[PDB]
């Protein structure tokens, strides 16, 4: 996904904040990798960029790795407005504001978390092999696919 | 076969109102998200409004108090009333269902060209 | 501080079915990995299946590909194991285990176990 | 759709007796076959006896020829197993099964089982 | 509950070797440093002989 | 040489906190195991708690959140604090050193009665 530049630190085990508390919490025990990169040259424009929404008001602490797409009326006070989009029961869905003139802390950053799930099932996704260089006219060990 | 079509484009003076229409096929596509987008020539798309499955909607802070979207028919409609059009509103508009998992689960429509 | 509760049957016809319901309580079953480990009399433990909690994919073993199915519920924290096409070679003690995918290879802790007979 | 009900004791003196009464319900017990299958802890299942419903002949196993007896009643669909000459080597879980002689070799369905202790 | 046994250890035990230490086990990447709480399971548990 | 003397045993009403302590001999009894065990008359001994040399004290799962073992004195003492006493706590308590590996090297010291009525 894509977040603001100032909140790229909140995504970490134990670290809380705005997106780490109500939007996306990473568990304390995690064996993947979090990475981000600035994308101010292909996701920004001088017109008012509101194509990226985010939630700021939630019921309680969001469980790590959970999807909450419900749009129920938030309750910020003790008045039961009964879902009328009035005072103290605002709509808990807002959007960011990205401008090409803001500071680096307010620039959009595209992040991606790669969670590496290990299981008792046979391992499927792995990396390449050695594939070392080949020297000729010399007594060496060949280690081809089926002929060692 | 989801083949939702669009209609409502044309020419109008910059003092009127346009009533768009996004006719969706009879299927289970209204229980998910629904949203619109503009595709101005020479720039990346820009979000306009999102119709949520619960029955509510949200609008971008840019086009505030200038565009309203509702269904109010109960079968199939994405009206997206956009009264008080401006000069920069002449473009090709699209109604996309899943504007939440783009490049992976989005289905773009045909799109209607409106000129002001 | 953390325990497990299992349930099920004790005797199944060789060719019928049985309702196995592992009932967990106070678990982080959203990003945890819960599965079943069989214990046949005379040999050690064997892996049966696995149910991912991140995406929801269910993996099976080599000999139970087209005879087992698992239904995971998140409303009351219970799992259903509908065992079909049973024969006399499935005598084992089933254990409902739960571990963390972002940890070691071995499970954290098991339950009390359930005994079934098929012959 | 069809179930079985069993009963019995939980502790037997090594040299006494026990009253075992398998109470079936809604069965075609006139031409069906009902008997007991023992389940000793540590090994599989073993056959005990056989009670034919056609003529009424009762067959025993090799080691239980002169120590067991079976009484079949057709008034209330109950069977009596008066086990005599009991010792410490009779520890097993008894199962009251029912099958059709005009079918396959294996039983159709078993019951829930009863546990006895002799030591 | 008067019989204990080890379930968590780093490596396999060497033939004819007794493990008397009780260092806490680390199942994740968090530096527990001897708290014996979540993700820091105790290496010695008890049986249940009923 | 090993004359572990137990103290604290007495009459406590149900609900009190009893603090037992086995004073050891002036020697190198540290760096080894230290365990408590109850001796209810007419039953096999039951393990209460351990005092592993590293510091991690393991408690019996049955008597969880009821008893605790503390050694924050480091000189010669070991303390056992039992809270919320019940009726079945009337037993002879012992504090042994070589437990879980004994039956030929275990040194059962002295023992006092604990009655809760």
């Amino acid at each position: 996904f894509v977040i603001r530049g100032d909140e790229v630190r909140q995504i970490a085990p134990g670290q809380t904040g705005n997106i780490a508390d109500y939007n996306y919490k990473l568990p304390d025990d995690f064996t993947g990798c979090v990475i981000a990169w600035n994308s101010n040259k292909l996701d920004s424009k001088v017109s008012g960029n509101y194509n990226y929404l985010y939630r700021l008001f939630r019921k309680s602490n969001l469980k790590p790795f959970e999807r909450d797409i419900s749009t129920e009326i938030y309750q910020a006070g003790n008045k039961p407005c009964n879902g009328v989009a009035g005072f103290n029961c605002y709509f808990p869905l807002r959007s960011y504001s990205f401008r090409p003139t803001y500071g680096v802390g307010h620039q959009p950053y595209r992040v991606v978390v790669l969670s590496f799930e290990l299981l008792h099932a046979p391992a499927t996704v792995c990396g390449p092999k050695k594939s070392t260089n080949l020297v000729k006219n010399k007594c060496v060990n060949f280690n081809f696919n089926g002929l060692k | 076969e989801v083949q939702l079509v669009e209609s409502g484009g044309g020419l109008v003076q910059p003092g009127g109102s346009l009533r768009l229409s996004c006719a969706a096929s009879d299927s289970s596509f209204y229980d998910y998200e629904m949203s619109w987008v503009r595709q101005v020539p020479g720039k990346t798309p820009e979000w306009i409004g999102s119709m949520y499955p619960s029955g509510r909607t949200y609008i971008n802070p840019s086009l505030k108090s200038l565009v309203t979207i509702s269904r109010d028919n109960s079968e199939n409609m994405l009206y997206l009333q956009m009264n008080s059009l401006r000069a920069e509103d002449t473009a090709m508009y699209y109604c996309v269902s899943n504007w939440a998992s783009g490049s992976t689960g989005d289905y773009w429509g045909q799109g209607t060209l409106v000129t002001v | 501080e953390v325990q497990l509760v299992e349930s099920g049957g004790g005797l199944v016809q060789p060719g019928g079915s049985l309702r196995l319901s592992c009932a967990a309580s106070d678990f982080y079953f959203d990003y945890y990995e819960m599965s079943w480990v069989r214990q046949a009399p005379g040999q050690g433990l064997e892996w049966v299946s696995t149910i991912s909690g991140l995406g929801g994919a269910t993996y099976y073993a080599d000999s139970v590909k087209g005879r087992f199915t698992i239904s995971r519920d998140n409303s009351k924290n219970t799992l259903y194991l509908q065992m079909n096409s049973l024969r006399a070679e499935d005598t084992a003690l089933y254990y409902c285990a739960t571990r963390s995918p972002f940890g070691d290879y071995a499970f954290s802790y098991w339950g009390q176990g359930t005994l079934v007979t098929v012959s």
